RNA sequence: GCUAAACCUAGCCCCAAACCCACUCCACCUUACUACCAGACAACCUUAGCCAAACCAUUUACCCAAAUAAAGUAUAGGCGAUAGAAAUUGAAACCUGGCGCAAUAGAUAUAGUACCGCAAGGGAAAGAUGAAAAAUUAUAACCAAGCAUAAUAUAGCAAGGACUAACCCCUAUACCUUCUGCAUAAUGAAUUAACUAGAAAUAACUUUGCAAGGAGAGCCAAAGCUAAGACCCCCGAAACCAGACGA
RNA sequence: CCGAGCCUGGUGAUAGCUGGUUGUCCAAGAUAGAAUCUUAGUUCAACUUUAAAUUUGCCCACAGAACCCUCUAAAUCCCCUU
RNA sequence: ACUGAACUCCUCACACCCAAUUGGACCAAUCUAUCACCCUAUAGAAGAACUAAUGUUAGUAUAAGUAACAUGAAAACAUUCU
RNA sequence: UCUCUUACUUUUAACCAGUGAAAUUGACCUGCCCGUGAAGAGGCGGGCAUAACACAGCAAGACGAGAAGACCCUAUGGAGCU
């Protein structure tokens, strides 16, 4: 198929 | 901390081991 | 954090007996977070150590790096430091003993890369330690010539013993 | 392993056996505790046998401090100036007559 | 470094309280007090079990018949949760059948 | 939690202890150094059959080179001395040739001796007197 | 555990399951061998041997009648009034060699039995009892506190 | 340890606070696989093998083997010269110092145990003696048990005590099936 | 075979084994034997004898069937009129 | 010597006992935090499913009347995995505690705040001086990875045998897992610190106690009965169902 | 990020499949197969381990173990001594 | 004729070289009972031991001072020019 | 476009000054030929080569890095559709 993941950004207080 | 007092102790020893190697006495 | 360098100007020793040689003065002085990275203020640093004060300066003055002009303060405030407060008598007899730089603390920044991605950008910072020692500078160690090559292969080869027997 | 620990030569420490032998033991100090069950073997070789050991070679002087310790030890001193402290922590009259003699 | 640099205070413990002086005491009371009281009418703790052993599904079993009448409601539901968890496990899992 | 381990930096320190002398970063961090220190004491645990076997070899090199100033070869002194009922292992050998060569002279004059009395012997039979140097001393 | 598989992962299938093959214990006609086992009446058996014992140790005591009571008072017999015992079959496994003369209330009697205590001058009387009743004569003191 | 019960609890890795959903999906990032936060393996998780709920420790000796421990006990106390019996604990005064001078003059120990009977006919002088010292303790003789009569050096009974004593002790011999609890009438036993 | 009740917590029995198998006290299983009536008009009289018998168990299964059964079952009985009444008991055995 | 390291104490957990709270003034169902106007519409409904039967199609404990026993018995059940009573017995009023946790632990919590999503919803991190800071003093130093003080020296799983000398000389195919077999160019791992994985029954063995009886009612018993010790892991799916939230 | 949205709950769903499974030392320790929607698994056999009771266990010599056609071997079983 | 092993002999001591599995002797930290009083002893207990799960959190390295990122010119710092 | 490429400008690029990432990393003091080997070796055997160290290029190899192959097979694992 069409196999995508997206991206995981972190918490913005570290 | 952890608690217990015999590894305290032990680094205690270790402690006045290097330091009294560090500087000996006269 | 520890701060020892700074006290390190604290030390006094006892007065010394008349046939005794003088023990040049020691004067330790340190400029905490500086906004520099530690690796590019380790050249300056390396530049310097050997150098008698006012040649320090004098190579300092001319070169061209943020570091230079933070170098020089702390050496100018380091001899003036030497001349009022540790009694050193001349200002030009000074030279750099110790030179060196360390990690300070740095802080930590997004990056924003081009998807959703990201680095953990970082705020370097450092720090810089100097000794002064009054004296002249010392001299180089001269490199070694023909003869002391020789004469350290003879003593290796007037060293080895019949191994393994009585 | 031997190349991470120091090595000697075999030696005499000042020719023992050629003119008279002499013993190279100075000193035993023997620290045991009155109460505390560590040092039972320890207050039983007080008892009985550092009495035959002090008789049988008179070159070393011995002594017991009875003090309160949680690990009672041997401290040997020898001629040369080195000293050797042991624990006899726990052990039986025949390990602590075996370890001075050793010593 | 996982290590105390100093070593901690000294825990002072009194042997001779009033708790450890008269521990066990009416301990052994229906033996020689003539069988009116058992030794397990001395336990003071939660209500399902005083006087009885039991298992992990045991104890869950007991103390949501004993007393999950009137627990909190938040409580309840993983006391059910725990005990259907446990019977998966002793009655499906492991070695040894 | 419960009883959760203090003394930690004491076993870090017992495997690290024999490694002070490595080189790279098998000196500090413990999940190398616990690698290295199981190699070093398996190499330091075999390494004793090899030391007997490498001083031996460093025994027959020196006996074969002391015995051929002599115009000796190896196998015909160990041979005829053995015949010669005289036991010297190849350490003292070794240490004869280094230390005492006029005894050592004195041995391969005899190797060579005993040698000649065994070539007399193969051509001869005996007859008469199997030699001198030969006549093996009978123990009962 | 072993290596990897049902063994090692716990999830092993359960007792009496063999692979797919119809198990042994189903593989087996149904019989009824436990068929109305919990209807049927069980009776403690009193060998005439243990009788004879208990009235020598200075237990159970021939001056007075012997009824289930007597006999629980005095441990020669346990009786269970649940598990469905009802109350004591007499027992002739000390018939010779028993010289005692009483007379007693059993449930049950066999005829030898019978026979050995009538040749020393005694009455044995069959009884019946109820488990209810049973209950009550096998522990009188319980049933007094009930309170009924 | 019969008494003992434990109320010690953590939570496992479905009672902690949220943890609900699958973060970061089976097979497109490239961290490990996994199915929820809060499983022990997380900071913050729940434990995997913890202790859990209030437990109990409870089991019950045979009442023989109890009895025959503290009629071991009891010749332990008299073999090694530690049991004495007295008439009648009464004192003339009733102040402390008075009975730890005379028990340091008799060289009984440094604790000793005091045992009267009934709990009722204990004069007021013994009572208003112990009840400030921390070493010597009143109890009366129902409350007789191994562990105290361990953890005091010695052990001091009363005349109409040890009869006490005998008499609970030597029934246990000689005794038959219980039949039922013996709270319950059996014409012999009171 | 539920080794923990949901209800009480403890051991049940299969029932399958009950109706299927008789357990004497001894410690041994009788049986019957499969096919025992099943099929009679093809089978030679020896074997129709051999297949009415009563038929003891193995070692291996009384011990299965020791493990799926409480000990309810594993009891003394004191039946009034029962026909495995001498089989309870074991005599002249030696290990 | 820099980065660093160390702290006890906020609080929390499990119980016992006891039934527990809510308008100072104003505003708050319309676009909630809005002083002020005419259709009055209105709530009462068998859970399902994952899972076990090694598939799966009837079936599968969860239901809110104290304990123990009867009893895992009678019963039910593709009579199979398993489900499972009842008649009956009785259930000593009062005591404020911890062989619980100590900042990666214990409630997520300093807080349902910061932050993310339109919404239901998800949801953190951390603080450490001292009697006196109206004592800023000089100490208190010693300890992980990472660096500097102090780059390099021919040759080789980094080491061992050594040796007068670091190297030079002889020997040596990194660890775990999966495998008939891995140096394998099969997987896992940059390193350090902390956390992270064997829970229990019937039947047997040993040690006590009593003994044809054992057991603090119930249960077993042709040397048995009671008590104790000892023994059965963690993470990972695509999926299914129920109810809310979204144009 | 729709062959059927997302969140919460049943849910610590299940997985015969992969990965992991943390102190020291010592000793014993390599398996004929059968059944099975079963060959990536399980049960019973076989081997192995522990604790007991008892006496025979292995190697083996004379004798011995149908035949039929054309041959018919290395060998095997049983087996007193030792 | 010599060389050539963990085979054998020699001096000493000997439980001290197999996968899964099983049996056994010990054992650090922690709490409790009693001892002990510069850190231990006899017992009970358990959240009781990490060179490894693309394991979780935090610190710092390697890639690396590398990829990448900026300010039109003169001047009186009023202004002017492209 | 090519035969067949060439010249110039800008961006890029190299140096100087400031700020300053990301994938990757078992440890490496990280050579060549032949042979061997879990069948394609920098680490094994036989030979050859060999003072240390910066900087700019190239991509023959590290069975190179990202994505627990998307092709084939199994699972008494799912799902869509008829
Ligand atoms: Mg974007
Ligand atoms: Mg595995
Ligand atoms: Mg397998
Ligand atoms: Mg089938
Ligand atoms: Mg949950
Ligand atoms: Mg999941
Ligand atoms: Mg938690
Ligand atoms: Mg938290
Ligand atoms: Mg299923
Ligand atoms: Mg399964
Ligand atoms: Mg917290
Ligand atoms: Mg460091
Ligand atoms: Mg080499
Ligand atoms: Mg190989
Ligand atoms: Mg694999
Ligand atoms: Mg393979
Ligand atoms: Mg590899
Ligand atoms: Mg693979
Ligand atoms: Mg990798
Ligand atoms: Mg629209
Ligand atoms: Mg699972
Ligand atoms: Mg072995
Ligand atoms: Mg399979
Ligand atoms: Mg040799
Ligand atoms: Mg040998
Ligand atoms: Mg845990
Ligand atoms: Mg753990
Ligand atoms: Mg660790
Ligand atoms: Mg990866
Ligand atoms: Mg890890
Ligand atoms: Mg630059
Ligand atoms: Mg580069
Ligand atoms: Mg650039
Ligand atoms: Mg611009
Ligand atoms: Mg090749
Ligand atoms: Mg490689
Ligand atoms: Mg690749
Ligand atoms: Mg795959
Ligand atoms: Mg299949
Ligand atoms: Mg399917
Ligand atoms: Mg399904
Ligand atoms: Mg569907």
């Amino acid at each position: 198929k069409k196999r995508f993941t997206p991206p995981i950004y972190q918490p913005k207080f570290k | 901390v952890k608690k217990g007092f015999r590894a305290a102790f032990r680094f205690q020893k270790e402690l006045e081991r290097q330091r009294l190697l560090r500087c000996p006495p006269p | 954090i520890s701060r020892k360098w700074e006290k390190k100007n604290k030390i006094v020793y006892p007065p010394q007996l008349p046939g005794e040689p003088r023990r040049p003065a020691e004067i330790y002085h340190c400029r905490r977070q500086i906004k520099y990275s530690k690796d590019k203020m380790w050249y300056l640093a390396k530049l310097i150590r050997g150098m008698s004060i006012d040649q320090a300066l004098a190579q300092l003055e001319f070169n061209d790096k943020k570091g230079a002009k933070i170098i020089k303060e702390v050496l100018l405030e380091a001899q003036d430091m030497a001349v009022r407060d540790h009694n050193v008598e001349f200002r030009s007899n000074l030279y750099i003993a110790e030179s060196t730089s360390g990690r300070g603390q740095c802080l930590k920044r997004i990056r924003y890369h081009g998807r959703g991605r990201f680095g953990i950008m970082e705020k370097v910072y450092c720090h810089y330690f100097v000794k002064l020692v009054e004296g002249p500078p010392p001299p180089p160690e001269p490199p070694k010539t023909a003869v002391a090559h020789a004469k350290e292969y003879i003593q290796q080869l007037r060293s080895r013993t019949i191994v393994h027997t009585l | 392993t031997a190349r991470g620990t120091p090595s000697r030569f075999l030696a005499s420490v000042l020719h023992n056996g050629l003119g008279r032998y002499v013993q190279q033991l100075q000193r035993l100090s023997f620290s045991v505790s009155r109460d505390g069950a560590s040092s039972r073997g320890a207050r039983e070789f007080v008892e009985r046998e550092v009495i035959d050991f002090a008789r049988r070679n008179p070159g070393v002087v011995i002594y017991v401090n009875s003090r309160p310790c949680c690990v009672p030890r041997v401290v040997a001193e020898y001629l040369n100036g080195a000293v050797r402290e042991e624990s006899i922590h726990c052990k039986s009259v025949e390990e602590i007559s075996t370890l001075v003699q050793k010593l | 470094i996982g290590i105390r640099l100093t070593l901690p205070p000294p825990k002072v413990v009194d042997r001779w309280n009033e708790k450890r002086a008269m521990f066990g005491v009416y301990d052994n009371i229906g033996i020689l007090g003539n069988f009116e009281k058992h030794p397990k009418e001395l336990i003071r703790g939660p209500i399902w079990l005083r006087g009885w052993k039991g298992n992990e599904l045991q104890r869950c079993i007991r103390k949501r018949k004993m007393v999950g009448s009137r627990m909190f409601a938040d409580d309840l539901h993983n006391l059910n949760k725990r005990i259907r968890y446990l019977y998966k496990h002793f009655n499906r899992h492991g070695k040894f059948r | 939690l419960r009883n959760r381990v203090t003394d930690r930096y004491f076993r870090i320190q017992e495997v690290l202890k024999h490694a002070r002398h490595f080189r790279g970063r098998k000196n500090r961090c413990y999940r190398l150094a616990v690698r290295t220190v199981i190699r070093a004491f398996v190499k330091c645990t075999k390494a004793r059959y090899l030391k007997k076997k490498n001083m031996r070899t460093l025994w027959i090199n020196r006996i074969t080179a002391a015995s051929q100033e002599h115009g000796l070869k190896y196998p015909a002194l160990i041979g005829n001395l053995v015949k010669c009922q005289v036991e010297l292992n190849r350490k003292v050998l070794a240490d004869l040739a280094i230390y005492e060569p006029k005894t050592f002279k004195s041995l391969a004059a005899l190797a060579s001796r005993r040698r000649h009395e065994g070539f007399a012997a193969a051509l001869g039979d005996g007859k008469e007197p199997e030699g001198i140097f030969s006549r093996v001393v009978q123990y009962h | 555990r072993g290596h990897k598989g049902e063994r090692q992962r716990g999830t092993r299938p359960r007792l009496g399951f063999e692979g797919g093959q119809t198990p042994f214990y189903i593989r087996i006609p149904k019989y009824g061998f436990n068929e109305g086992h919990s209807f049927r009446r069980q009776y403690k058996p009193l060998s005439l041997n243990r009788l004879q014992y208990l009235i020598d140790l200075g237990r159970v005591d021939p001056s007075q009648p012997i009824d289930l009571t007597q006999l629980v008072n005095g441990r020669g017999v346990t009786i269970q009034p649940l598990k469905r015992d009802y109350g004591v079959q007499l027992v002739e496994e000390g018939a010779d060699t028993f010289t005692a003369k009483v007379n007693i209330e059993v449930q049950l009697a066999s005829e030898l039995a019978i026979a050995a205590i009538e040749k020393n001058g005694g009455v044995v009387t069959t009884a019946f009892y109820d488990p209810r009743s049973l209950d009550i004569v096998c522990k009188p003191v319980p049933f007094f506190l009930r309170g009924q | 340890n019969f008494k003992r019960i434990s109320y010690a609890k953590t939570k496992t890795r479905a009672e902690v606070r949220g943890g609900g959903r699958k973060p970061w999906p089976q097979k497109g990032t490239g961290r490990a696989r996994h199915g929820s936060i809060r499983s022990p393996l997380w900071r913050g998780g729940g434990v995997a093998h913890g202790p859990r709920g209030p437990t109990s420790y409870y089991y019950m000796l045979p009442m023989k083997v109890r009895a025959l421990g503290l009629k071991v006990a009891l010749t332990v106390k008299l073999a090694q010269d530690d049991l004495h019996i007295m008439d009648s604990l009464e004192l003339p005064t009733g102040d402390p110092q008075y009975l730890t001078e005379l028990a340091h003059y008799r060289r009984w120990g440094d604790s000793v145990l005091l045992v009267d009977l009934t709990h009722e006919e204990m004069p007021q002088s013994i009572v208003e003696a112990t009840s400030r010292l921390k070493t010597f303790n009143l109890i009366p003789a129902v409350g007789l048990n191994v562990h105290s009569m361990l953890k005091h050096q010695t052990l001091v009974l009363t005349l109409p005590t040890v009869a006490f004593l005998e008499d609970k002790l030597l029934w246990q011999d000689s005794r038959y099936r219980p039949l039922y609890p013996f709270s319950l009438p059996y014409s012999d036993f009171p | 075979l539920t080794y923990f009740s949901a209800r009480k917590g403890k051991r049940k029995t299969v029932k399958a084994v009950i109706d299927r198998f008789l357990r004497l006290h001894c410690g041994l299983w009788v049986r019957r034997k499969a096919g025992y009536k099943k099929k009679l008009w093809k089978k030679t009289p020896a074997r129709k004898k051999r297949l009415r018998e009563f038929v003891f168990c193995n070692k291996t299964q009384s011990k299965l069937l020791d493990k799926m059964t409480t000990s309810f079952w594993k009891r003394r009985n004191w039946y009034v009129d029962d026909p495995y009444q001498k089989y309870h008991d074991r005599t002249n055995l030696k290990v």
